[PDB]
């Protein structure tokens, strides 16, 4: 799922909304399947149906987070006409946080996820802009 | 921490099984003795970073000696085209590739 | 156990680690790990209760799985190189399998799931051997294969170890599980700097072994395995509360202590390589380890939990336990930061 | 067909592992691992590993799996859908690998794999009046001195360790 | 980092060229700090066995001080040796690769133009 | 890469020694005694060149000198040689020890009519010297140029300038 | 030491025979005049082809023919 | 590479995933572990015979002996668990959750 | 190939005789039998001593596996080292036997 993040970043901002939304949906779906796999690993469900219900719940939750993140970010960059602007991913991360709060059916978790995921998406945009490396290659 | 006790004391605890080109019982050569000797004598002493780029050709010849991937791929190509031309009727084998010729010695 | 048999078995544990450290052939690496596990199993079953048998079974299964993945990495190296020198591996699949095997032998996350169980199942001295001596051989093999270790894999193992060893110790009251999650977080710190500068990896390993040996020696000298029995130490021996205070503040990396020494140097070697977000999030996650260290210092040194009446009998006896190197390890785990440039002896 | 025989044995070998990786019971699991040891021994024997193959029989099967079956007989008191489904799953995965590499003469699971018979990669010479595998095992006493020391010390320690942990005191 | 330098002569604590270096003085502040660590170890050893801390076991405290000064002297010799090897390899690499280390023209501030940013 | 250079089928035509292995084993010691020089020239060329394509002509000399060996048996001593290799040929391991009287008759007839002495125990396993006129291969492995080593260490070791230079430490 | 020997030879003669045979097997190859000949025979056995030397012009101890006088001889093995 | 090596690696991964997905018995886990060891023996043996690397022919025997010693140790652990609970079920080995 | 033919013939003769022994009296229609052990219904008691002799077999069999290349090992030219390591492996098998002896491991199946 290295190519998933690349095909997310390959489209310029505010240009092609549908495939950006689909790419963030697919990245969220992959992350939700990872969380679902470890969740049914370390915590045994009571049945196969309960297990696939947990899997579908977490996968749909994270996919909806990614979908509404990419949609809100691209629509904000379209109506503001500012592609290299981290306020767009700030609003998109807060929209994904409200999405996570609506999936968890709670407003405090929604405001917390809005704030922290909006700051996280803003930091990811700034790292895309100034070239911040998290897995930095050894140079010295 | 590789505490190099074997070079400090001058003992050979495990260097003898380390490469195929080492001293063997009854001087039995490995099937890739020459290629490994060339790759080691290329890459000796110059460090691994320089060895990955200044000795890549001998390493590729030695890996292709070990695994024979290019040789098996070439034999796949020749045998596949051969059976395709047998199927098309455009080729026939010789008598020495059918077993009718009373082999050499 | 017979003391002669105990001495021969502990020398065999040491001999397994030495054969991993000094050998130039991958078969002898695998043999040294096999000898180390085979000899350390009775050290874990020293007291013969079902918890030690469960801990030794879990330890056997994880280390046996790691040994088989290690031998598969060795055999794939033999496929793609035809030789056996203990150096860089000549296939990224063999590199990934050997990194997985050594992450299992170190108990780094997400292969951490045996470390807090097994350490809880065994005595404190065998837990000391498991958390100090059993790191030296896999970190030596990681030291020698770092030209072939994938960066993303070892950094994922490092950050996952630091975060899981941070959040794991926050729920604990048993001291052995606290030391085990501390172990997981510190192994994350050691492998996060492995591809950047392995001298700081050796530094963090030595300072960690000194601080861990200090804490287990204090736990043995006071016969304490839970937090709540460590809280009776001020009414029994008030010096030991000061010792666990300064050593737990040192393991949290608070300056001017010695355990501030590795992680600072680790940050000092990760910003030279233009990684800023990664040592920052590592150092922020180390505050969790500091938090449950502070929980233990509140329970032990900085407050006085109530004792019982029978403690008055234990006032009439001094500790006859051989507290081997405990003042030395206490000094070397707290007051060592002014000698921070000594680390060049590890180059 | 007989030019592919080692490959064919390897197929049975993989099927044998799906015999016991599905884990029906430790006794049928032991039986599947015994049959797997026999066919993997046959794979070894068809390259010229005569001594190593008879070590698979004598030491792995006749020595070690006897102790596995013996210990299993002293447990699991004498009188599934998961085992059946996992068995047919591993069967179908292996025969899909077979079908792919036999119709394509190339496959790639993790590495690239040729689809011809494995006879192609042998050597076209003689070893004279010895087996090379036999002389390389005989050099355990001439060249393998450190290996003999650490192996015998591990076996002696193994005797001591088994007598410690099985004593219960 | 320097793993190839100390590999032709393996497991030497102090090589022969370390004798070309001036040894740490016996009045080294680092060595006196290690002696202070030995004295603190003697005090902690009297404290954990409930001895009189300053009075009991002066032979034992003196062997603590002696052992830490003795080990730390060799540790400081190796430290100075490794930083000397570090600088020696640095300077030989700078001398051996002038195409990578150009002598940069130091401009004076009469030519150097910097943007002024007023604090108001 | 390049095209491998195979010799023609005409370069591989030679008059073959079409006898069985018991014929060769019965005549083996006298073959090593009499056909010494071209055999050892060929095997010297074979271990030095490490290429059979550079060793064809000497090989043909081997196949020339073996045949002249057998004709010189076939002219003079066909009966004791036939009676000896038949008895060698009976055994499934082809033992010399089962056939000592036919060996003695063959050695008697050969030493009388041809003067050949059978080599003693130890003689045919000697390492001998061979005087050839072909040149020594200067690069028998066809090795290309080796990389230059890294520059060694030289110069007297001076102290570290201002010590460790670690952040604030002056030593 | 003589009463111990008769005592263990009356009680446990299997172990006395065992340690006696083992002690002879340990010490006796270092006392035998024939242990040299085992090594001499194992190095006289020609598993490999005796690869010839290029005659440079000065090797008086290397023969030109197997029936030449110089070279290693095995009359010691034919006689023994 | 060679087609038999595919099957020996795939057998190692099958015995791996059997060893990484327990059902109930510790003996089935030990059998999966020894299937892993057997596949390693076969793969090392086929390479060492295939390469004519003479001195590594003693390597699989060593790979046998140590690991079979390891197997013996594992059997003893099973027996001690079987001397505690009567069976070798891995769900009886859960005291270290707390 | 001749070995595979021989193994197949031996297995086929064995399976044939087993099928004959299992299905020749099944042709008889004797009667249906109802038939409603020293132990009554008790669970199989584990004995530690049978497991100890089985593991002792396995460990000495691994030592035997080390000892098996000796007739080929005697052909070496490093005979002093070969003889030292051969006597050392038989001595370590003897030391394993002595430790099994003197710590009562060979008792009640001596
Ligand atoms: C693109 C693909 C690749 C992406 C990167 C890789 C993917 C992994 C991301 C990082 C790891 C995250 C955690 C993974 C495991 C999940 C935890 C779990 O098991 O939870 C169950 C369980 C929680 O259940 P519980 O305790 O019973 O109580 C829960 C309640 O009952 C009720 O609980 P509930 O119903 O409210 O929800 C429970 C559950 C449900 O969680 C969810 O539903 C959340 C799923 C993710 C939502 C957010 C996705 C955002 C994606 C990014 C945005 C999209 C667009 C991006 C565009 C590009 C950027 C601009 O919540 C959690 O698990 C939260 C804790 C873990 C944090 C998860 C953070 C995910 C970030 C993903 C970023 C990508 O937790 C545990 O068991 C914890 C112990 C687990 C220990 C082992 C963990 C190992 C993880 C390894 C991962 C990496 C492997 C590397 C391999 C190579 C080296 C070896
Ligand atoms: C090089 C690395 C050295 C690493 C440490 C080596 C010793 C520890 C390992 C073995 C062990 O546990 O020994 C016990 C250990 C003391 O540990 P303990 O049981 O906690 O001692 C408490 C009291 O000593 C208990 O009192 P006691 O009445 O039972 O016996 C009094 C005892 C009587 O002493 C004797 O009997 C000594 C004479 C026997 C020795 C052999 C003679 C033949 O006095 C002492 O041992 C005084 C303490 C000596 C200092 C111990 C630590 C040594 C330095 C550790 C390395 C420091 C590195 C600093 C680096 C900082 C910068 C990075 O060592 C000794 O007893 C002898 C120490 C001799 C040091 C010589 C250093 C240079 C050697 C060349
Ligand atoms: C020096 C530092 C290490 C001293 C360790 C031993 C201290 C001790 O036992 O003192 C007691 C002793 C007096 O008491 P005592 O009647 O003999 O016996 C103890 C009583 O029974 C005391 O009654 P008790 O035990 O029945 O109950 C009261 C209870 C009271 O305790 C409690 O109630 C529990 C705790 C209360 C709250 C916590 C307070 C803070 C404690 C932790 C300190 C953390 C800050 C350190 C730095 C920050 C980083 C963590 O416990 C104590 O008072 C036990 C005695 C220990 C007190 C002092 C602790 C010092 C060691 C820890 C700090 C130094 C090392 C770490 C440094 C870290 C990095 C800089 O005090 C002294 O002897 C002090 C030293 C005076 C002379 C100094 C001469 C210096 C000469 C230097 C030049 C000569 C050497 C040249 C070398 C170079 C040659 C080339
Ligand atoms: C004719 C033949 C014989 C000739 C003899 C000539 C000499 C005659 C006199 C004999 C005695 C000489 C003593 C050594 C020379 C002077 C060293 C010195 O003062 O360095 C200043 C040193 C650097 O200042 P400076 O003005 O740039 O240099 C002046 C000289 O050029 C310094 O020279 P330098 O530039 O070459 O110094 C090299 C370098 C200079 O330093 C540096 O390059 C900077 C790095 C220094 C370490 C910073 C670490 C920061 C993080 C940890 C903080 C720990 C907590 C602080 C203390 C807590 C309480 C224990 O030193 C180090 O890196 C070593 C570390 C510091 C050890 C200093 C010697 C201590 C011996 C006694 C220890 C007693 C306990 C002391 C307190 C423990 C902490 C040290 O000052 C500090 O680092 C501040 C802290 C004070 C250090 C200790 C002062 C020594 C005297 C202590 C007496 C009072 C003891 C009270 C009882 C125990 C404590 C409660
Ligand atoms: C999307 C499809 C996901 C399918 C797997 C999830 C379903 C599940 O967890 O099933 C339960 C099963 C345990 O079976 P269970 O019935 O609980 O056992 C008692 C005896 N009947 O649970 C298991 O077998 C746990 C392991 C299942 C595999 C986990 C990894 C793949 C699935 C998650 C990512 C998709
Ligand atoms: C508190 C947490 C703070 C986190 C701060 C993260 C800052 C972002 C750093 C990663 C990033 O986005 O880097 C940009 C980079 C694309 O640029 P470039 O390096 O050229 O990639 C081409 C590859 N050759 O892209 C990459 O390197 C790969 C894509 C990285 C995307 C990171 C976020 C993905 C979603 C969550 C996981
Ligand atoms: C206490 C110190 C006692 C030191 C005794 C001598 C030890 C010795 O000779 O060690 C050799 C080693 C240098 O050998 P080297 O091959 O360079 O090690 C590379 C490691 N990756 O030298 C060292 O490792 C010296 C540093 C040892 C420090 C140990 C305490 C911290
Ligand atoms: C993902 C990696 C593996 C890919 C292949 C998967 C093969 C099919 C197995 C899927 C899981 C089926 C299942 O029920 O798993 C659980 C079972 C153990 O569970 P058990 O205790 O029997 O029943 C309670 C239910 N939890 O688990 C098992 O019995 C698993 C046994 C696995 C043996 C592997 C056989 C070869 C498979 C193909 C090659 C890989």
């Amino acid at each position: 799922a290295k190519t998933l993040l690349h095909q997310y970043w390959d489209i310029p901002e505010g240009t092609e909304c549908h495939r950006k939304t689909y790419a963030a949906t697919s990245i969220g779906g992959a992350s939700g399947l990872v969380v679902s796999a470890y969740s049914v690993a370390l915590k045994t469900p009571t049945s196969f149906l309960e297990g696939v219900a947990r899997t579908g719940r977490y996968t749909f939750t994270a996919a909806a987070i990614g979908a509404i993140f990419g949609l809100t970010s691209c629509i904000s960059a379209q109506v503001r006409e500012k592609p290299d602007d981290p306020l767009n991913y700030l609003i998109g991360g807060c929209a994904g946080g409200l999405t996570l709060g609506a999936r968890t059916r709670s407003y405090g978790i929604g405001a917390a996820a809005c704030a922290y995921m909006g700051l996280t998406a803003a930091l990811v945009k700034m790292g895309q802009l100034e070239g911040w490396k998290v897995f930095a290659e050894p140079k010295v | 921490p590789f505490f190099d006790v074997q070079k400090k004391l001058g003992v050979d605890l495990d260097h003898w099984m380390t490469i195929q080109s080492a001293e063997q019982p009854h001087r039995i050569p490995a099937r890739c003795h020459a290629f490994e000797k060339e790759w080691i004598e290329c890459a000796h002493g110059i460090g691994s970073i320089r060895a990955e780029k200044e000795c890549k050709i001998e390493f590729e010849d030695f890996r292709e000696c070990l695994l024979r991937q290019k040789t098996m791929k070439r034999l796949n190509a020749i045998k596949r085209q051969r059976d395709k031309l047998i199927k098309e009727g455009k080729y026939t084998p010789p008598p020495h590739h059918s077993g009718q010729e009373d082999l050499r010695p | 156990m017979n003391p002669i048999i105990l001495i021969i078995i502990l020398m065999t544990v040491m001999l397994g680690t030495i054969i991993v450290m000094i050998s130039t052939h991958w078969l002898l690496i695998w043999i040294g790990f096999e000898m180390n596990m085979l000899a350390i199993i009775p050290i874990m079953m020293k007291k013969h209760n079902p918890r030690a048998t469960e801990a030794s079974t879990k330890y056997f299964l994880t280390q046996s799985t790691a040994s088989m993945l290690l031998m598969m990495a060795i055999i794939i190296n033999l496929m793609f190189s035809g030789q056996w020198t203990v150096m860089k591996l000549f296939n990224p699949m063999a590199s990934m399998l050997m990194t997985m095997a050594l992450a299992m032998k170190l108990g780094m996350a997400p292969f951490h799931f045996w470390v807090p169980e097994v350490t809880q199942g065994i005595p404190l001295s065998s837990g000391l051997i498991l958390l100090t001596w059993q790191k030296l051989a896999p970190m030596s093999v990681l030291y020698q294969i770092l030209p072939s270790i994938n960066l993303d894999l070892i950094l994922t193992l490092s950050i996952l170890s630091i975060t899981i060893g941070g959040w794991g110790g926050l729920n604990q009251t048993q001291l052995r599980k606290i030391m085990a999650y501390s172990s997981i977080a510190h192994m994350g710190w050691m492998t996060a700097v492995l591809l950047y500068n392995p001298t700081m990896t050796l530094l963090n390993l030595i300072i960690y072994i000194i601080m861990t040996s200090t804490m287990f020696t204090l736990f043995m000298a006071n016969s304490t395995t839970t937090t709540l029995s460590l809280s009776h130490t001020w009414n029994k021996a008030p010096i030991m509360t000061i010792l666990v205070l300064i050593t737990l503040l040192s393991m949290g990396g608070l300056p001017p202590l010695s355990g501030f020494m590795p992680k600072w140097m680790i940050i000092q070697e990760m910003t030279k390589n233009d990684s800023i977000i990664l040592p920052t999030l590592m150092a922020i996650t180390a505050l969790l380890n500091l938090y449950f260290y502070m929980r233990l210092t509140y329970s032990t040194a900085l407050t006085m939990f109530p004792s019982t009446n029978n403690m008055k009998m234990k006032w009439q006896f001094p500790t006859t336990k051989r507290m081997t190197l405990l003042p030395t390890m206490t000094v070397l785990s707290t007051m060592l930061l002014p000698l921070t440039p000594i680390l060049s002896i590890l180059e | 067909m007989m030019t592919y025989i080692v490959f064919i044995l390897s197929i049975i070998f993989v099927m044998g592992f799906v015999g016991f990786s599905s884990k029906p019971s430790p006794i049928y699991g032991g039986l599947g691992l015994i049959v797997s040891g026999g066919v993997g021994c046959g794979i070894v024997l068809n390259f010229g590993g005569s001594f190593l193959g008879l070590m698979v029989f004598l030491i792995y099967l006749g020595g070690m799996m006897v102790v596995f079956g013996y210990t299993t007989a002293m447990a699991t008191e004498q009188y599934n859908k998961v085992v059946l489904g996992t068995f047919i799953t591993g069967l179908l995965m292996e025969f899909l690998m077979v079908y792919y590499v036999l119709k394509d003469k190339e496959v790639e699971i993790v590495f690239k794999f040729n689809g011809m018979g494995d006879w192609v990669i042998y050597d076209t010479g003689d070893s004279g009046f010895f087996s090379e595998e036999a002389m390389g095992i005989a050099a355990l006493y001439s060249y393998g001195t450190w290996l003999v020391i650490v192996t015998g010390w591990s076996l002696l320690i193994g005797v001591v360790v088994i007598m410690e942990i099985t004593r219960g005191n | 980092m320097m793993t190839g330098r100390q590999a032709r002569a393996p497991l030497q604590f102090l090589p022969d060229e370390a004798r070309s270096l001036p040894p740490p003085k016996l009045t080294d502040p680092r060595l006196a700090y290690i002696g202070f660590l030995g004295y603190c170890s003697g005090l902690i050893d009297n404290a954990i066995r409930r001895r009189p801390v300053l009075s009991a076991g002066l032979h034992r405290q003196f062997l603590y001080i002696t052992s830490f000064v003795f080990v730390g002297y060799y540790l400081l010799k190796r430290q100075d040796y490794m930083y000397a090897v570090r600088d020696h390899d640095m300077f030989s690499y700078i001398k051996s690769h002038p195409e990578d280390f150009p002598e940069k023209d130091k401009k004076t501030y009469r030519e150097v133009f910097e943007e002024f940013h007023p604090v108001r | 890469p390049g095209i491998v250079e195979l010799p023609s089928l005409e370069d591989l035509k030679v008059q073959e020694v079409k006898v069985s292995s018991s014929v060769l084993k019965a005549a083996a010691h006298h073959y090593g005694a009499q056909c010494d020089k071209p055999n050892k020239e060929f095997m010297l060329c074979r271990w030095e060149e490490k290429d059979p394509r550079r060793c064809l002509e000497e090989g043909k000399l081997v196949n020339q000198c073996a045949l002249e060996f057998f004709r010189q048996i076939k002219r003079h001593c066909a009966e004791p040689f036939t009676e000896y290799w038949t008895c060698i040929d009976y055994s499934g391991l082809q033992l010399f020890r089962r056939c000592r009287k036919e060996q003695a008759q063959f050695d008697k007839c050969v030493l009388d009519k041809l003067g050949w002495v059978r080599p003693d125990l130890g003689e045919l396993s000697k390492v001998t010297k061979v005087k050839t006129d072909r040149p020594l291969p200067e690069n028998p492995y066809h090795s290309r140029a080796r990389p230059e080593p890294n520059p060694e260490v030289e110069g007297d070791l001076k102290p570290a300038r201002h010590g460790s230079r670690l952040f604030f430490w002056t030593m | 030491v003589a009463a111990f020997l008769k005592n263990v030879w009356a009680k446990e003669p299997v172990l006395v025979a065992s340690f006696a045979i083992a002690g002879l097997a340990v010490i006796l190859p270092t006392l035998s005049p024939y242990t040299k000949y085992s090594l001499m025979i194992n190095r006289a056995t020609p598993y490999n082809y005796p690869v010839p030397l290029r005659d440079d012009g000065n090797m008086p101890d290397v023969p030109s023919h197997p029936q030449d006088p110089q070279g290693p001889s095995l009359e010691w093995l034919k006689r023994l | 590479m060679s087609l038999v090596y595919m099957n020996i690696m795939m057998a190692f991964t099958v015995s791996l995933t059997g060893l990484l997905m327990y059902r109930s018995h510790l003996m089935s886990s030990l059998l999966c572990l020894e299937g892993m060891m057997l596949s390693l023996f076969i793969l090392a043996t086929l390479m060492i015979l295939n390469s004519h690397f003479t001195l590594a022919s003693m390597m699989p025997i060593i790979l046998l002996v140590f690991a079979a010693c390891e197997a013996a140790l594992g059997l003893s652990l099973l027996v001690m668990v079987s001397n505690t609970y009567g069976t070798d079920y891995v769900q009886n080995l859960n005291l270290l959750q707390c | 190939m001749n070995l595979m033919i021989t193994l197949l013939t031996n297995f086929t003769l064995a399976t044939l005789l087993v099928t004959i022994a299992f299905w020749l009296p099944q042709l008889n229609v004797y009667s249906e039998k109802t038939s409603p052990d020293p132990m009554g219904s008790a669970r199989l008691p584990f004995s530690m001593k049978f497991f100890l002799v089985a593991i002792t077999f396995l460990l000495f069999d691994l030592e035997i596996a080390l000892l098996l290349p000796l007739p080929w090992a005697s052909q070496t030219t490093n005979l002093n080292t070969m003889l030292t390591m051969a006597l050392l492996l038989i001595f370590l098998l003897a030391v394993s036997l002595a430790y099994e002896w003197t710590q009562k491991g060979l008792e009640w199946t001596e």
